[PDB]
């Protein structure tokens, strides 16, 4: 009976962790794109100066 | 006293069965009451987890 209850909590928790990870990767990739875009533009300002 | 001991062996052979029934019934009744409660709580726990 404990093995059934553990299988239920396992799939329920892993369904949550998978969706959280899918969104955190989508966001961290977007935040990376912003940090690179910032570094490229501010580095050009200093090179021109 | 020898005749009393011939009869007393048969009484002690019966008391050994009465004592086996009283001890096994007590031990079984307690153990099965725990097994029933733990099964009810386990089947309930599968639904609570669901």
């Amino acid at each position: 009976l404990k093995a059934q209850a553990l299988a239920i909590e396992t799939e329920a928790e892993l369904q949550r962790v998978q969706k959280v990870r899918e969104l955190e990767l989508v966001y961290a990739r977007a935040q990376l794109e912003l940090e690179v875009s910032k570094a490229q533009q501010l580095a050009e300002v200093e090179v021109k100066k | 006293q020898s005749e009393a001991e011939k009869a007393r062996k048969e009484l002690l052979e019966l008391e050994a069965l009465s004592m086996a029934v009283e001890s096994t019934g007590t031990a079984k009744a307690e153990a099965e009451s725990r097994a029933e409660a733990a099964r009810i709580e386990g089947e309930g726990s599968v639904l609570q987890a669901k």
